[PDB]
């Protein structure tokens, strides 16, 4: 058995890792819009943001997406 | 006000060092990775990874050989 | 006529009439460089003031219209705020 | 979201408290970390969280 | 007197005198009262300052070692030298 | 011969500015301080 | 008179003991003469005792006040 | 009283060029007025009844004591109590006060620079936030820049002029150009498409510009009080020079405020 | 009337000293509750009320930092001593000097009144958000307004001091002949002017967050920005409180050693270097907040450079006592005790300056022991050294020498046996700002609570030292306040003294 977590992103070097959470959460929905729903890269992005973001942050982000208050293009 | 004593220049060397370090630290922050007011900065993954790795390497690459050698103390405690 | 300022007056000499007028002209050149044009545009701006209108309602983003406490110390809306622009319906 | 990289050398039970003033009950937020071997962790403990 | 250039005109000179006070020829310090505090430096060290009190009708007095002697004189007006005698410029 | 009635620093205005205010303001601040102390201590905030 | 600019500028030319002082603090040789206040050591000890009592009893009153509010 | 001036000449005036004051009651009243206005401000924050009235009562008491104190200072300046060294002490004190106010503005603009450069995830890392329309630099703020630079040059005219009519006209021109800065700032505050509760952009913009505008108002009142003393005797002394220095300080502060907020979008 | 309407610097300095004694009594009283609650594990006299304990430590820290040490050193000794020392007949702005005092009893009244309102301001003396924002009611606003008024007091006093030094000096006396007390007070005034308005700006931001629903330190703001602004103020603040203590120690050591100060220009350059480096190392209070490693790296490397000028000052004090003719009285012991026990507090600061070591001892009682060494041995000893030294000049009363040595020894025993075990508690991991601890921490807390009672008894005995004074006639001195009578006249320096350079 081996446990898989979010890899180290070179783009996010600081100790505060909120931006890594946000960018992975947004890359998931960008992958979902562009390359279908069942592409392996989209699952990689989904497991990547689920591994980093607190659950309260994510559920606040889907309620902002459902209310229409998400500033992303997609 | 008076003649600067031979001490005061030996004081002024690390004081000048600390002031130059402070100025360089304040100057390099607007040339760092998280100081971008856009989400479209991170959609170019090659440039952003290069910039953030350059922000990692500087002032840390002087210490890599002694981090690998565990030179974490003045003495040698095993 | 025996004031302190007059008593100590000869011991504090003034540092040395047409040079004053030359300095006034030199500073008034820079005054008239930016003086009349700013006053003219500000008097134009006072007459093109509260006549235009904006109908851009803003969605109630979490960073918009912070209400950590109920209302304001003076009332409900902001001070100097005739027309709130953030959507209070949202839809 | 402040990240810490940590690697533990030995098994045991490690204690802690909260170290930033946060109210009337600041004294009463303790921390306990239980450390076990990786094969136990990957064969017994993580089976408690499979749905 | 010493050169009065770079001196404030209200400083009451006598402190700008060209005379070293000796026992037989002291420096006369003017005073509006019967006693007055003055300050003398050490002749071998400028950073050392000694403050003393001169009294009227007393023998000449030295404050620091190998320093000047001083006698107080009670006067009604003290010459505010810088406009009192260099305006006279005699 | 150097003071008018329009002048703010008239010597005839010194009693009103310096003597009357020194006691009127002295009792007004006592009254304001006692009320402010009672208001902050024994009052309920509605916001 | 009594409200002129000179009264504002140079003060009031009072001389001698002021009202209840036993020594001239304004023009005498000492601005504080604590050996001339009658019964000085009684007043000094009473004032120091009052200062000690207040400075040590204000936080105790604030503890008693906050705990009487909960116990209600 | 008649011998009080004689006593002052004999004991203080003829010995040194410095001014010694009689006892005064205004600092104690000003301190307790600050106490009353602080209690009123605390009550007015949390919407207690009769709290804003108490705060205005305390501020009115502070302003009245300050005006009485400054009238005493002007009275003492007109009986010739202040020599040239005392006036230079006034200029040095104004320089120290100006340095304190400049550090206050540096602390205020520190927050603007910090918040504007790195937008958080709470703002969805976009600066300025979506919905906020920033105030441009190619519009009425540029007119304010030109007007306030003209006020700088007109205050510079009054410092070097020797004709009383030119000095009074230059002072009135600078005061009038300052009052045109404030009435135009009021229009910016009314036409703007954001409030103080709309994002850290709105917070930083309104707090910084409000402090700068309050300093414009105080400098204009100081220059006005300096003009009326020059109107009577054709001599102002330290009141004119300190006020011109303070006005120049306000003009220098506006340069940083404009360049950071209006140009830098921070 | 005299004490209400005064324009004399000598009456205002005495009023500052009496006010600072009152604030010291209040903070002594608030500190016996801290040590009486912490004596035993469990719940003590506070009945398990943690909000009341937080209120007590917040009020006690603010009072002892701002209404005891600064009104004693900067306002009390500086205002009484500066114009006499430089030969000025009065201050530059005598009525500004009275409002610099009279804004302090309103601030103290607001701070003491915030404790009786709602549940009080339990936030710590640093008042970090969002804990300060979350407090509902009026108490926190009264506390912050009290800090605003005290900061205005400090800025006005610093302006008056800086203009009094630069423009009312005695004729012939340059910036070479002023004593080190004057140089310390001038550098303290410069620090106050450069540092206090940043705190004022941060506190205005805190009020706008609390009451105007703005976005400075909030959900959409940045909470690290408050710590940046507050500690940019606060690290100059601790050097504001210790430089007049250095000046008093220099004047006391030079007096009873019958010698001038060793290395005067080195002393002045060291005080200037301490004043300059205090403005670029503020973020050593923020090692655990998540800053980048380069920033932490700089703030580690720049903090330890402060050791060199302080060591130069201590070694120059030892050289001043060296080769002298020393007579040990009560002020001389308080200076020797200062130099011995400030060194102990300074060396723990070097340990704390190293960031990796600071990850283990941050917000523990190790920090508490450090700053009670540099403040109860550094500033309190400096204050008490000046009380016995200049006391017959300032107050007109002498002191009994035996009871003063009893007071010194009771104090020295009490404060050493109070804060030395707190090093062992902080090394073991006992955290700050807690009223209940683990069972194993009981012994050193019992020892420290025993020591605090000795410190309190020492405070009691100090009121018995005063007695009647003996007055003699002066002839000569090395500073101007010792050629004056005790007490001086209302207009000290009836004639302005001049400094005459020796001729050829
Ligand atoms: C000047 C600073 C100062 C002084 C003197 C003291 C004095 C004392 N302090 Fe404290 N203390 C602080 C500054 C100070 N303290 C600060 C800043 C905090 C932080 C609060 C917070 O975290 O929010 C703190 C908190 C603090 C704690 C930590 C509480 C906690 O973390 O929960 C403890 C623990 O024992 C303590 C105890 C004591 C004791 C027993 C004394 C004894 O020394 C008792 C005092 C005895 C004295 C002798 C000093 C009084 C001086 C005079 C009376 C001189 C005045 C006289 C004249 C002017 C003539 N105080
Ligand atoms: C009197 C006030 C005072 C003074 C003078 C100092 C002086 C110093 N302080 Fe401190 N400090 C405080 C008051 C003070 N401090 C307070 C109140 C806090 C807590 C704030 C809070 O409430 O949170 C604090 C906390 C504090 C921290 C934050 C740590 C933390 O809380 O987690 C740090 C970190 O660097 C620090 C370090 C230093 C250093 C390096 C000095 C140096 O200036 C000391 C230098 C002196 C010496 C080093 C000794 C003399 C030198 C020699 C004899 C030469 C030989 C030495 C060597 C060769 C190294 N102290
Ligand atoms: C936000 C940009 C403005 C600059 C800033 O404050 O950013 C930080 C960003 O640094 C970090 O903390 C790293 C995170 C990125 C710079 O360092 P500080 O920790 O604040 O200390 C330096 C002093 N000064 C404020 C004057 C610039
Ligand atoms: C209300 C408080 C008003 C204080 C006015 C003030 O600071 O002005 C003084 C001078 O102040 C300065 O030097 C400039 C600093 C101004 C501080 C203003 C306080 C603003 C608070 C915010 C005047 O000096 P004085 O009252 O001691 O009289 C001196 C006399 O005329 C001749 O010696
Ligand atoms: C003691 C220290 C001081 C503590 C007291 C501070 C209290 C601050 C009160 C602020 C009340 C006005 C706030 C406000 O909303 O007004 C703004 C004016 O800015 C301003 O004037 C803000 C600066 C205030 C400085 C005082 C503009 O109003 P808005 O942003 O709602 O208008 C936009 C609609 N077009
Ligand atoms: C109460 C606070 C006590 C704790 C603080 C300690 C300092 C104050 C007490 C010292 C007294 C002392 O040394 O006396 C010896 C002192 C002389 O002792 P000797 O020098 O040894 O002869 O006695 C006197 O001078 C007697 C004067 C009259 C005493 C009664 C009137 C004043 C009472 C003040 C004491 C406080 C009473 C309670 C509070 C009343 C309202 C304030
Ligand atoms: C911002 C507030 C700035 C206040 C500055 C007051 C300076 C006081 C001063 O220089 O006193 C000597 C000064 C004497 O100057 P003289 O005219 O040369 O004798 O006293 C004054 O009366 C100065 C003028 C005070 C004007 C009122 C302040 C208006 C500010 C806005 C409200
Ligand atoms: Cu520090
Ligand atoms: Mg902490």
């Amino acid at each position: 058995p081996e446990l898989i977590t979010a890899p180290y992103d070179p783009r996010f070097p600081n100790r505060n890792q909120a931006r890594h959470c946000f960018v992975r959460f947004n890359e998931y929905y960008k992958c979902l819009y562009e390359r279908g729903e069942e592409h392996p890269r989209c699952q990689f992005y989904q497991k990547a943001y689920q591994s980093l973001c607190p659950s309260e942050w994510v559920e606040s982000w889907q309620e902002l997406r459902e209310k229409g208050l998400w500033t992303g293009k997609y | 006000p008076f003649k600067l004593p031979l001490d005061a220049y030996i004081l002024m060397l690390p004081i000048t060092y600390a002031s130059a370090a402070f100025v360089a630290m304040c100057c390099r922050v607007p040339t760092a990775d998280p100081e971008t007011s856009s989400i479209a900065y991170y959609e170019d993954e090659q440039k952003s990874a290069a910039a953030a790795q350059r922000y990692d390497n500087s002032f840390k690459q002087f210490f890599d050989a002694r981090i690998r050698n565990h030179k974490v103390g003045v003495f040698q405690n095993w | 006529g025996e004031t302190i300022d007059k008593y100590w007056a000869p011991y504090f000499p003034k540092p040395a009439a047409d040079e004053a007028k030359k300095s006034v002209n030199k500073e008034m050149v820079g005054f008239m460089l930016l003086g009349p044009v700013g006053v003219a545009f500000m008097l134009y701006d006072f007459a093109v003031g509260l006549e235009e209108e904006h109908h851009v309602t803003i969605p109630p983003y979490p960073w918009m219209r912070i209400r950590r406490l109920p209302g304001m110390p003076w009332g409900q809306d902001g001070l100097f705020e005739g027309h709130p622009r953030v959507a209070t319906t949202w839809p | 979201l402040n990240q810490v990289w940590m690697s533990i050398n030995r098994e045991g039970v490690f204690y802690g408290q909260c170290s930033e003033l946060c109210g009337a009950n600041h004294s009463f937020m303790p921390i306990v970390v239980e450390a076990i071997s990786p094969r136990q962790f990957l064969t017994e403990y993580v089976k408690k969280w499979i749905s | 007197y010493r050169p009065l250039g770079d001196k404030e005109l209200w400083h009451e000179a006598w402190m700008y005198e060209d005379k070293f006070g000796t026992e037989e020829d002291p420096i006369i310090v003017p005073s509006l009262e019967a006693e007055r505090i003055i300050g003398v430096t050490d002749p071998e060290d400028e950073t050392l300052v000694v403050w003393g009190i001169l009294k009227d009708g007393e023998p000449p007095r030295q404050f620091v070692e190998n320093g000047e002697f001083y006698v107080l004189k009670h006067v009604e007006y003290i010459k505010k030298v810088g406009d009192v005698l260099e305006a006279i410029e005699g | 011969d150097s003071y008018k009635a329009t002048d703010f620093t008239n010597p005839k205005y010194n009693y009103f500015f310096r003597e009357l205010t020194a006691r009127v303001q002295g009792v007004l601040l006592t009254g304001g301080s006692l009320y402010g102390t009672w208001l902050v201590v024994f009052g309920e905030a509605q916001r | 008179e009594k409200y002129s600019h000179e009264e504002v500028v140079y003060g009031d030319g009072h001389h001698g003991l002021r009202k209840g002082y036993t020594y001239d603090f304004e023009h005498g040789p000492h601005y504080l003469q604590p050996e001339k206040i009658p019964n000085f050591w009684s007043k000094f000890y009473a004032g120091t005792g009052a200062l000690y009592a207040v400075g040590l009893g204000v936080p105790l009153f604030a503890v008693w006040w906050q705990q009487s509010k909960l116990k209600a | 009283h008649q011998t009080a001036k004689e006593f002052y000449m004999e004991h203080i005036g003829k010995r040194h060029p410095f001014h010694v004051l009689p006892p005064s009651p205004w600092p104690m009243l000003a301190g307790w007025g600050t106490y009353v206005s602080c209690l009123g401000m605390a009550a007015w924050f949390h919407n207690m009844p009769t709290g804003g009235a108490l705060m205005a009562f305390g501020m009115a008491n502070i302003a009245w004591t300050a005006i009485t104190w400054w009238r005493d200072c002007a009275i003492e300046g007109d009986m010739g109590m202040h020599t040239e060294v005392v006036r230079k002490n006034f200029i040095s004190g104004m320089w120290a006060f100006i340095v304190s106010e400049a550090l206050l503005f540096v602390g205020l603009l520190w927050a603007c620079l910090h918040l504007g450069m790195s937008p958080s995830v709470a703002l969805q890392m976009q600066w300025p936030p979506v919905g906020i329309e920033p105030i441009g630099w190619d519009k009425r703020a540029l007119v304010m820049s030109a007007v306030l630079a003209a006020s700088y040059y007109s205050a510079n005219v009054a410092m070097v002029a020797k004709d009383p009519k030119v000095v009074m006209g230059a002072l009135a021109t600078t005061i009038g150009l300052g009052a045109m800065f404030l009435a135009d700032q009021y229009l910016e505050y009314n036409e703007t498409p954001f409030t103080i509760t709309d994002s850290p952009y709105g917070t930083t913009f309104f707090v910084t510009t409000g402090f700068h505008g309050m300093h414009v108002l105080l400098g204009s009142l100081y220059l006005t009080a300096a003009l009326m003393m020059y109107k009577r005797t054709h001599n102002a002394g330290a009141a004119l020079k300190s006020s011109i220095l303070y006005w120049h300080f306000v003009d220098i502060v506006w340069i940083a405020v404009y360049g950071i907020i209006y140009v830098g979008q921070y | 009337m005299r004490w209400l309407y005064s324009t004399s610097h000598k009456d205002i300095g005495l009023l500052y000293l009496v006010f600072a004694f009152f604030g010291g009594l209040l903070g002594t009283s608030l500190s016996m509750l801290i040590r009486y609650e912490l004596a035993l594990p469990g719940r003590g006299l506070l009945d398990g009320n943690g909000q009341l304990y937080n209120v007590i430590i917040t009020g006690h820290g603010i009072i002892m930092l701002l209404f005891m040490v600064m009104p004693a050193l900067f306002g009390g000794f500086g205002n009484w001593l500066l114009p006499i020392m430089i030969g000025a007949p009065d201050m530059a702005f005598p009525r500004l000097n009275n409002i610099s005092f009279w804004l302090n009893p309103p601030a103290l009244a607001l701070l003491l009144l915030s404790t009786l309102v709602e549940q009080g301001p339990g936030t710590g003396w640093t008042a970090y958000p969002p804990l300060s924002v979350q407090h509902s009611g009026t108490s926190v606003d009264l506390a912050i307004l009290s800090l605003h008024l005290n900061g205005l007091s400090s800025i006005l006093g610093a302006v008056n001091m800086l203009v009094t030094v630069a423009g009312l000096r005695a004729p012939g006396m340059k910036l070479l002949h002023m004593p080190l007390f004057v140089w310390a007070i001038a550098l303290t005034a410069v620090l106050v002017i450069l540092a206090v308005p940043v705190l004022a700006a941060a506190l205005v931001m805190l009020l706008t967050d609390r009451n105007i629903n703005t976005a400075y330190f909030c959900e959409s703001g940045d909470l690290i920005l408050y710590q940046h602004l507050f500690w940019f103020f606060g690290h100059p603040e601790v050097y504001i409180l210790i430089l007049p203590a250095f000046g008093i120690v220099s004047q006391v050591v030079s007096f009873f050693s019958q010698k001038p100060v060793f290395g005067l220009t080195g002393m002045i350059c060291a005080m200037g270097a301490i004043s300059l480096l205090g403005f670029i190392v503020w973020a050593h209070h923020m090692f655990t907040v998540g800053l980048d490693l380069d920033t932490v790296a700089y703030f580690t490397s720049a903090t330890m450079i402060i050791a060199v000028p302080t060591g130069m000052k201590i070694f120059s004090w030892m050289a001043t006592i060296y080769s002298g003719r020393v007579w040990f009285t009560t002020p001389m012991w308080f200076a020797v005790g200062f130099i011995c026990l400030f060194t102990l507090g300074g060396v723990t600061g070097v340990v704390l300056a190293n960031a990796g070591v600071d990850m283990l001892v941050h917000d523990t009682y190790y920090v508490v022991a450090h700053f009670h060494y540099v403040l109860s041995m550094g500033a309190v000893f400096g204050i008490f050294a000046g009380v016995y030294f200049w006391g017959n000049l300032i107050t007109g009363l002498g002191y009994h020498e035996g009871r003063a040595m009893v007071h010194f020894w009771l104090l020295f025993i009490g404060v050493n046996l109070t804060f030395f075990p707190q090093h062992f508690l902080g090394l073991a991991g006992m955290p700050r700002r807690m009223f209940d601890y683990a069972d194993c921490f009981a012994g050193w807390n019992a020892v420290s609570s025993f020591g605090a009672s000795i410190s309190f008894i020492s405070v009691i005995v100090f009121a018995t030292t005063f007695q009647e004074a003996v007055r003699t006639v002066p002839r000569t001195a090395t500073t101007l306040e010792w050629v004056l009578l005790a007490t001086p006249a209302h207009h000290a320096l009836s004639q302005v003294p001049v400094l005459r350079t020796a001729s050829s």
